Order: structure tokens, then sequence, then C-alpha cells
RNA sequence: GCGGUGGAAACUACCAAGCUGGAGUACGGUAGGGGCAGAGGGAAUUUCCGGUGGAGCGGUGAAAUGCGUAGAGAUCGGAAAGAACACCAACGGCGAAAGCACUCUGCUGGGCCGACACUGACACUGAGAGACGAAAGCUAGGGGAGCGAAUGGGAUUAGAUACCCCAGUAGUCCUAGCCGUAAACGAUGGAUACUAGGCGCUGUGCGUAUCGACCCGUGCAGUGUUGUAGCUAACGCGUUAAGUAUCCC
């Protein structure tokens, strides 16, 4: 399941930032934040290596 | 879990203290730990392999203890003055 | 019993000491900011249950309102088997620092 | 399974017999399987058997030996890889190497399939040396 | 909504220094009219509830002070704290529990908080500690007194019975808005000070000769002839409240 | 050995005060003989009581 | 060498379609000084305030400067202050490194293990780039007990700007930044696959044993110590290679 995993990684990304940006300091958590951006990229270019279409839903999803 | 015996010597220069110990609910054999001619510490290195065993009880380790106790007391009385 | 609830928030246990004199308004008052605990959190809020007063080890510095007077030997042991959600701990804190019958308030986290 | 599926069985051989022990387990594809095929049948090799484990076909593979000696095989066996993945080698039908004469041999990738030196010298035929054993 | 008729009006005209006319505080003249702002330093509505509404800039300040309704029909001023939230409610009396912006008086409340306006006395409107950011702390409390560290690193044994609008009092950010327009000193009603080395024997002790003149008196000395480093201006007997200066 | 099932807590002062000494200190693994678990958890369950006053910080020396 | 043209399809590439052991995710556990924030703690030290008592205390290789009849030090009580957190502490756990240990709470990273529960190569490395980055340093504001560059005095010394001693400022701590270096060391870039063992530790999993804690073997992951092969100029390293190979800087 890749949308589970970009979605997820979106939700995980709206509620660490919620978390980080109201207490600032949080060096251990930036890589968290940095390795889940990541790694999400390299779905999204995966995804669309694969698809057009679907990437372009994925892309409207969010 | 078996009980214990403390064996001193004393010779003028010289107590050893030697501390034969038993086994708990675990199957162990201990040695009877002859301490020392130096100055080094009998009661120090005694009661402190019985803390480190756990496998004695505070009974048996307090009662080899005094006896120990006793021991190097008699033998500093006796080392201060010449009693042989 | 206590595993039914906890599908929805978080589980503790508060450990505090308390003055050796008063019998009256100790388990009442006490309990009455219990009630503000149940006001917060309600859940099952069970097993509130008291320990005999025993002499502790070594204890000073009561800090009354303006008194900071009483050194101690003993102290009541009260301690709340409670069970609330995490949000709203910090004030359980507040609570159980500033009122004057408690003391020395520690809560933890049973697993 | 790591970036290379030839340099796997190659150095499953060298790690095999260096340490002695007359038994590989390989994975077996379809290059792999044309290896030991190639290989078996010229004598440095003793027996391949495919087999399973979880309905996955792999090769377990019998070294030569000799008898109870300092060592028990004494031709070491040296094997060795030429064209890495990121510098491939080419030859001709004349650049195709009788290696130590011809006491070793060379390992290549034909249009027809893959030979030896002697079955791609005499086809005139060139290609991909894979890798040459002596 | 400016014109409040809580401004109050009439004044004595801007940042005046005459007693007689002469001059007897230094270097003032200038600026705006500078309306005042009569504020409510003496809460005299106790156990009555009041919000905030608006956040004024008062001229003969350096904080800030702010417009609080109540539930009966009034409008006043008082020095708002930091943390004072929009819309937030604020209320005297004796028993109200501590929150940032509200009054009480210095006995029903623990030790150690954060305290603005204070009082020396009863009946007075409020004297201590009322600039922007001056706070007072409290040390433990006697039988009519109470030890209190002002802001100053100075503490002072004070009548139990006196009004404290807890909180920490805002706009701190004054000790760092520079002044760097250089004229903007005269905007403040603040007129250029001269010094006492460049002025004649006439005026000044240190009035000097040829160049740069030294100080050349055995002490740095006023224009009125007392010794102006270390010399303590301070009658040796009026109170002996204070406990100790630790200045 | 004495592991008992129940967890060892702070409210569980028979096992507790096994392992202090009478002056009071926290003893070894190696002395009481357990694993690394049950002396971490003894250890922050100890030091728990130390701050409820159930145990002493030092106990006055003695003789005779 | 380049070009034209006719053939081959194993390998790289390409086109399409499946696959799962690579990689992830979902789930259930699990260990942790991972990080940050908030509360709370008690020894000790210093200073102050009291009661006692009266001549030294402190220091050293030996002395001295210092402090002390204005009552020192010592002892008991009372406050306050900051800083660090004894035993536990282990050849231990975690972090990417630097680092991280008084306890508790909150938010939150990361790891490990199982079932096929899911996708189907999504992988590795990484120029330039970006982040973090011990200590000392600097800007701004707090705070300042101990320690303590500079400094000052005493001593040793031919001399002493030094080792010793007595005072002692910046600094040490915290807030917000800058600085971006260290023997930042495992003196060892990262990743995958394969190649004896013995003795260990940590985390989980299965079976035995009891039916419950053990206890034995093990499946893995990580950490350590001797060590075969092989490598090495040697010392040594040796499944966590400095071995055999492949890739990338």
């Amino acid at each position: 399941s890749v949308e589970f995993q970009v979605f997820c990684f979106t939700n995980k990304i709206r509620r660490l930032t919620l978390h980080l940006e109201l207490h600032k300091k949080d060096y251990s958590s930036q890589r968290g934040l940095r390795k889940t951006l990541g790694k999400r990229q390299r779905l999204l270019a995966y995804l669309l290596k694969i698809n057009g279409v679907r990437y372009k839903e994925l892309i409207s999803k969010l | 879990k078996p009980r214990l015996v403390l064996k001193f010597i004393w010779m003028e220069k010289n107590i050893g203290l030697a501390l034969d110990q038993t086994i708990p609910g675990h199957g162990t054999v201990p040695l009877s730990p002859y301490y020392f001619w130096p100055r080094k510490d009998a009661w120090e290195e005694l009661k402190v392999l019985l803390e480190n065993k756990p496998w004695i009880s505070q009974k048996q380790m307090i009662i080899l203890l005094n006896q120990a106790t006793d021991i190097i007391n008699l033998w500093q009385q006796s080392g201060g003055n010449l009693a042989s | 019993p206590e595993p039914q609830c906890p599908p929805g928030l978080r589980q503790y246990e508060t450990m505090a000491v308390l003055r050796p004199d008063m019998t009256e308004d100790e388990r009442l008052t006490l309990t009455q900011k219990y009630e503000e605990l149940l006001v917060a959190g309600g859940a099952m809020y069970v097993e509130v249950f008291n320990r005999g007063v025993i002499p502790l080890a070594y204890s000073i510095k009561r800090k009354n309102k303006a008194g900071e007077t009483n050194n101690y030997l003993d102290g009541i042991y009260l301690l709340f088997t409670y069970f609330t959600k995490p949000e709203s701990i910090s004030p359980l804190e507040a609570a159980l620092v500033t009122d004057d019958d408690v003391i020395r308030s520690s809560s933890f986290k049973i697993r | 399974m790591g970036k290379d599926t030839i340099a796997d069985i190659i150095t499953c051989i060298r790690n095999a017999d260096m340490n002695r022990k007359g038994t590989v387990r390989i994975v077996s594809t379809n290059i792999t399987e044309n290896i030991v095929k190639i290989l078996l049948r010229e004598g440095f090799i003793e027996n391949a058997r495919k087999h399973q484990e979880r309905n996955k076909y792999f090769l377990v593979l019998t070294l030569r030996h000799r008898r109870n000696k300092k060592g028990p095989y004494l031709n070491t066996f040296h094997l060795k890889r030429v064209s890495r993945p990121g510098l491939r080698i080419y030859s001709n039908y004349q650049r195709i190497p009788r290696i130590l004469g011809g006491m070793g041999i060379a390992i290549l990738s034909t249009s027809r399939g893959i030979m030896t030196d002697r079955e791609a010298r005499l086809e005139g035929i060139g290609g991909e040396i894979l890798c040459y054993i002596w | 909504n400016p014109r409040n008729n809580l401004i109050s009006g009439q004044r004595r005209c801007g940042k005046g220094r005459n007693a007689r006319g002469i001059i007897t505080a230094r270097h003032r003249g200038g600026g705006h009219k500078r309306l005042y702002r009569k504020i409510d330093f003496r809460r005299n509505e106790k156990d009555i509830y009041g919000k905030i509404v608006t956040i004024e800039y008062d001229p003969n300040r350096n904080a800030y002070i702010c417009l609080i309704h109540y539930g009966d029909g009034e409008k006043r001023y008082i020095l708002h704290p930091r943390g004072a939230i929009i819309g937030d409610t604020i209320v005297s009396g004796t028993e109200v529990p501590i929150k940032m912006g509200n009054a009480l008086p210095l006995t029903d409340m623990p030790l150690g908080t954060a305290i603005h306006n204070i009082e020396i006395t009863l009946g007075r409107g409020g004297q201590l500690a009322r600039a922007a950011g001056a706070v007072a702390k409290l040390i433990a409390k006697e039988g009519k007194s109470a030890t209190l560290k002002l802001p100053s690193g100075e503490v002072r044994l004070i009548s139990k019975n006196c009004s404290a609008t807890v909180g920490q009092v805002g706009n701190v950010g004054v000790n760092q808005k520079r002044l760097g327009r250089a004229g903007s000193k005269r905007w403040l009603g603040k007129r250029p000070v001269v010094r006492g080395v460049v002025m004649n024997p006439v005026d000044h002790p240190h009035g000097g000769g040829e160049g740069r003149a030294p100080i050349g008196r055995k002490s740095p000395t006023t224009p009125w002839g007392y010794p102006a480093l270390g010399r303590r201006s301070r009658k040796r007997n009026k109170y002996s409240d204070n406990f100790i200066i630790r200045r | 050995p004495i592991q008992s099932g129940d967890r060892i807590d702070y409210r569980n002062m028979s096992l507790i005060s096994r392992f202090i000494s009478e002056q009071g200190k926290i003893l070894s693994r190696r002395v009481n003989r357990l694993t690394l678990k049950q002396q971490r958890l003894i250890t922050s369950a100890i030091k728990q009581a130390r701050i409820l006053s159930l145990l002493p910080f030092l106990n006055n020396e003695k003789q005779f």
C-alpha cells in the first residue's frame, strides 16, 4: 500500500511539525522530519516514475 | 542453605581470617578465603565477598562477621601488648 | 477491571504524603480536591485508598502559607490509583503542591 | 542480492575453498545455471544439485579434492572476474585469450549462449568476457 | 475608542520645571502636550469582575496602560502586566485567586510571587514597582510586616494589609528600544545637559582653564558643591524599615 | 533470587531494604545477583522511595 | 577509426508483464542516561544570623602570605544562594556523531522482533548543498557558592613572568544567537554478499522443564574478549576484518 505510506507520512509531518514549531529547539526530531521528507520524496519520485495520471491524483489529493 | 565457618589464626605479626561459605537455593562452591598477612583489609574483604554473594543470608553474614571482628579485636590487643 | 477504559487515554498513580496532625478534613477535603480532579479527569477514578501513618526518614520544610514552621517525622500516606487524560496533569501537580495538607507529591505512571 | 549475481557465485567459490569447505550453496538464476553447466563438464567441480528450501531453487556445488594432504586440494582454484559492472569489457574473436596457454578458460557471453574459448574460438563469434578461471 | 472622558484633561502645563519660576529640575521643556491618563491605582471595587478591551499607549509612562470595564457600568485604566490577553478578565478582592493581572491585599497570598503594584501603607494610591518591567518578589511574612524584595536588589519589610496587583508588568522591550535618531531625546521634553568641565568657575566647581581641564578638586562635585561619588544622601534616622540595602 | 512474581514498586518495602545496606546505599548487580533489568528497576524504584523519605539518604554511624 | 548494409540476441540498455528474498508500510510487542520542556528532591560547600568557648585556625617537602581577642576555627540551630547530582556504575544501555545518569510528568525521534497483513525494486552512495556539531571564544541580558587563565602577594630558586601556597577577575550556569574547530579516535567513509571455533553481555523468539519464577539449547540483531584461514613491512586484524569480491565518495 503506497498511498497509505504517502498519506501516513503526510499526517506524520503534520503532527510532528505542529509539535516542532511551537517547541523550536529539539534538534533530535529534526532528523526524523527530514528522513520522513526524504523517504516520502523517494516514494513520490517512484510513483511519478511509474505513472502520470495516478501521480497527478496523488498531487491533487494533497 | 548450609551453614558456616570462619577460621581465624593468630601468630604475633599476622592475622588470618578465613571465610568458608555455603550454598543458597542455587548450588555453589565457595572456598575458604584466607585474608592475608599484609595490612590489607580483612573485614571489608570478607563482608564484601559475602555481600557480593547474596547467596548468604543476613544472619549468616553477620554471625561470621561478629566472630571475625572478635578475633581481629583480640589480635590488635595481643599485638599492642605481648600476650605471647 | 482496570483495562476496560484505556482505549482512549492514560493511567497514573499519585503518591502524596500528608500532615500527621489532623484527622478531619483530611480524608474529606483532599477527596474534595479529588472531585476537582473528577471535574478534570472523569474516568475510572477508583482505589484512592489510604495507608497508615508511619515515621519517615527525614523531612523539613512544610512551607505553610506564610507559616514556614513545622518540621515533621510522620505523615499520612495517600496514594490515588486514578486514571485520566494525559492533558491536565501539571494542574494536578500544582494542586498537589500548593495545598497545605499535601507535601512532597510524586505522581507515577504504572504500566 | 548485492550488486552482482556473478561475484555472488564466484566469491562464494573462492571463499568456499580457501577455507577448504567442499560445499557451496548459491542462488540458481539463469546465468549461474549456465556457468555451472559449463563448469561441471570442464573438470573443475564435481556435482551441482538444484533443490528448494522455501520453494527457492538453489545450487549446492561440490568442489574437488584429493586425498589427506597438508591441504586436501593441491591446485588452488584461482577464480577471477573481468567484466565488472560499470566497466564492461568486450572482445572480438581475435582478442579472446588463451589463458595460460589453455590451462584456464574464459567463460564469455556469445550471441549463441555462454561458451568457453574452445566453443567460441571455433565459432568465430565474439562477445562480452564474463570471467576467466585458471 | 479615544476621548474616553477618563483622560481627565487639565494638567500642569507639559513637563514643567518651575517652582517660583527658577530652574529647579533642570533640562526640561519641549515635546508634545502629553495629556495625562488618570488611571486606577487603588482599586476601590473589590470582588467584581472586569475584562480588558484596549492597550493604550500612555505617553506619561514607560509602559502601556489598559482600559478595563466592569459588569457594572464603569471604565478604568490599570497597568496591564506581561501576559494581558485581550478580553481577559481581572478582579480585585480579598480572596480572589492569583492570576496575572488582578489585585489582592498582601496577606492572602503565598510567598515567592511576581507583583508590580504594591502599597507602602494603607489608603495610598500606588507607590512602588510600577515601571515598565519593575517586578517585586515576596520573601516570607511576619506578624504585621512582610519582607519584600523590590526591583532594586533591595528588601523591605512592609505593612501586610497593603493592596498588590500580582503580575510581572509588561512592556519590558523598552530596555532595547534605541533612541538612535539623536534628537528624539528632545521629543520627550528633555533639553541637552552641559558638562562640568566646560563651564566657568562661577557656574560649576569644575570650571577650568586651558584645554580639557582635569577635575581639579579632591572629589568630583555637583554644581552646588557636594561630592558626587559615594556620598550617601539619606537622613540617618527616618524609618529603619529596610532590612539590608543589598546594593 | 526472590523475584516473587509481582513487580517491584516503591510500595514493596520487603524485597526493597534487602537490597540497600543498613548504611542505606544501593548494592550492585554482582552483589545482589540479579539480572540487569531487575537491577535497573529496583534502582529507579529505590530512588523513588528515596524521594518519599521511606529510606534514609544517610544512616548515622554506630558502634557497640 | 568512421560510415553504409545484411544477419545473431546471451549480457548492458529498451518495451511489456508478473515475482519476492532487497526495501518499506500497516499491526502487536519490546528495551533505552535518545531529545526538548515543566515540576520536585536531598547531601555537600560558602556566606549571613543567633548560643557556647577562648588562641590559634589554615597551609607545606619545610615554611610563609592569609585569617584570628573586633572572638577565628570547632559545635548546634536558623535562613539564603548558586552549581553539580555520591552508592547504583557494569570490560554496562541509547544516539548518526558530539554527547547522554537525582526522580517524576508531558510532547516526540530512532532501533530491534513476529505474522505474510499490504506495495512491488521504491535500492546503495552522494559532487556542490543543508543540518547538527565537546571545550575554549564573542554579542545581548541575567546570575555568580565552589573551582579558576590573567593578575597580586608569599615561598623554593643564582634567577622564577612557572610547578607549591593565599587571595582572586573574565569564564564556568542559564536565555537568545554567532563561531564550526578538537587526539571530533575505533588514529579504521558507507552499503551488500560470502568465509572456523571458544568464552561473554544486552534485547527479544521458539522448544524443554514445570504449568511459574527459574534453567538448557537455539532463531536473529547489537556489544566484547581470545582465535583458524587469509592479509599484512611488522605489530596485529580476524563474521563488528585491516579477509575475499562489487559499488559510491
